[PDB]
């Protein structure tokens, strides 16, 4: 019901017990700085607590409202999958990575693919291939023009 | 020169008609 | 699978040292904010880079960095005498009515400290091989532009 | 009760009865049932028996292409409903996909998005065009 150590800022201090999960946070080792004496009045679900209750521990809702989600914002859909760990992530101290510290149905998965995908490839596509082979052209009169100046 | 290049797809569409040989269209151009 | 240069390790320890050993944070509008790095890094490389196709994946990418910037700044990228710091912000940015924004406050180097943590916090989910190939690439030719002119916004 | 326009030709030769050397003989595709001229696709026979004719706006599900030895590419069966996964890619540009693919429905922002990196692009060939023609001439100097 209540942890000895703050999860997030790895010290001791003043806490918030959560009802499910025994995790307890300081006053602003939160994603707000919930001001201390005037924490809203209720039963204090956490973001990990507010997470299992929006989507009432069932996968399919849940990954329903993800593709959704990411449906919405496709200008930063590469980093889309990344938005919405953040929303099941409760704030924590940013520990140092490791490194920085020192100095079968998945094989025949068919891909759903857009048409703006397919035209930006094509149009990539015969870009590439078009001045890789100009330039090839102009490296190789360039190495013909060397070769009888040279001779 | 800009605008014709911007266009070509869309009325590529348009001219294609069906929406399965326009699907089809486009599996080829992604095949290449 | 992130192999970056002495320069920025060294950089980011000296950051450690002053942020834990010492009281010291960084300035309030943080002088240069990332908007400006991510801004003319697209000016530079888009105008280096060649394919139309390329350039969407940097705008993409740079959008991409920019809301996550904001959007997880407040939930990773902070230590301590910076809570308070936020704090400050948020309260500062309810008077004037608009709403408040990351980007354009928080210094370039928190956004280097978002590409530190990057590397395990990607592999913690599902995600693709080769998105996450094409992420690190942006990322390390984002890191070698960096590397340009480290001196432009990692001077003291 | 409409009438069948060949594709390549864009018409029907239904002919006249009275000229029936105008007719030009009509078949469907098997596949989508796009209907095609039989001088349109040059082709005698009606293909009453044996394989399904395909029409030629099909992608095909093998092709060989060159090395420049050769390489072979196969498109995946069909798996039933329970055993296949379709799968949504996060990379939109350069997604390296086994040619195996499906098509989505593309949801005014994205049409001017298209029309400046055109732009920009073909900015920068310009420029990549300029850079390297200096040097060609300033080397005949020397
Ligand atoms: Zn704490
Ligand atoms: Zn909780
Ligand atoms: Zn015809
Ligand atoms: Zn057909």
């Amino acid at each position: 019901e209540n942890e000895d150590f703050c999860s997030a800022c790895n010290q001791s201090g003043s806490f918030l017990c959560c009802d499910t999960c025994p995790k307890s946070f300081h006053f602003l080792c939160l994603d707000p700085p919930i001001d201390p004496n005037n924490l809203p009045k209720g039963d204090w679900h956490c973001n990990e607590c507010k997470f299992k209750i929006f989507i009432n521990n069932s996968m399919a809702t849940l990954k329903k409202i993800e593709s959704n989600f990411i449906k919405q914002n496709n200008n930063v859909k590469i980093f889309a999958k990344l938005l919405f760990n953040i929303d099941s992530h409760n704030p924590k101290q940013f520990q140092l990575p490791n490194y920085i510290k020192e100095t079968f149905n998945q094989d025949f998965k068919i891909t759903q693919i857009d048409e703006n995908s397919i035209k930006y490839d094509f149009f990539d596509k015969i870009y590439k291939s078009k001045m890789v082979q100009k330039r090839k052209l102009f490296q190789f009169q360039e190495s013909l023009i060397d070769k009888l100046v040279s001779n | 020169s800009l605008n014709e290049e911007v266009t070509f797809f869309e009325k590529a569409k348009r001219y294609i008609g069906n929406k399965h040989l326009y699907t089809e269209f486009l599996k080829i151009l992604n095949l290449y | 699978s992130l192999q970056i240069p002495i320069k920025l390790k060294s950089v980011l320890v000296d950051d450690w040292e002053y942020v834990t050993k010492d009281k010291k944070i960084c300035r309030l509008p943080a002088d240069v904010t990332v908007e400006m790095v991510l801004n003319k890094y697209e000016h530079e490389v888009s105008q280096e880079l060649e394919s139309p196709g390329s350039q969407s994946q940097l705008s993409e990418y740079c959008a991409g960095l920019k809301l996550y910037f904001d959007k997880c700044l407040g939930n990773m990228l902070l230590y301590r005498l910076e809570r308070l710091q936020y704090d400050e912000l948020l309260k500062k940015s309810s008077k004037d009515q608009k709403p408040l924004v990351p980007i354009r406050i928080y210094g370039a180097i928190h956004l280097l400290r978002l590409i530190s943590v990057l590397p395990e916090l990607i592999s913690s989910t599902t995600m693709d091989l080769q998105s996450c190939q094409l992420l690190i690439k942006q990322t390390e030719d984002f890191l070698v532009w960096l590397l340009m002119h480290v001196d432009e916004y990692f001077n003291d | 009760g409409k009438f069948l326009i060949c594709y390549k030709c864009n018409q029907t030769r239904l002919g006249s009865w009275s000229h029936p050397e105008n007719s030009r003989l009509i078949m469907t595709c098997d596949y989508c049932q796009t209907p095609w001229h039989l001088d349109c696709v040059p082709r005698a026979s009606f293909k009453n028996l044996g394989s399904k004719w395909k029409c030629p706006l099909h992608s095909p599900t093998k092709v060989y292409k060159k090395i420049h030895n050769y390489k072979v590419w196969k498109k995946q069966r069909l798996i039933n409903k329970k055993n296949q996964l379709y799968y949504e890619p996060l990379q939109k540009i350069g997604y390296q996909n086994n040619g195996n693919i499906q098509i989505i429905p593309t949801t005014n922002s994205i049409k001017y998005d298209f029309f400046d990196k055109i732009y920009k692009s073909k900015m920068v060939q310009k420029r990549k065009l300029f850079q390297f023609q200096e040097s060609l001439i300033d080397k005949l100097v020397s």
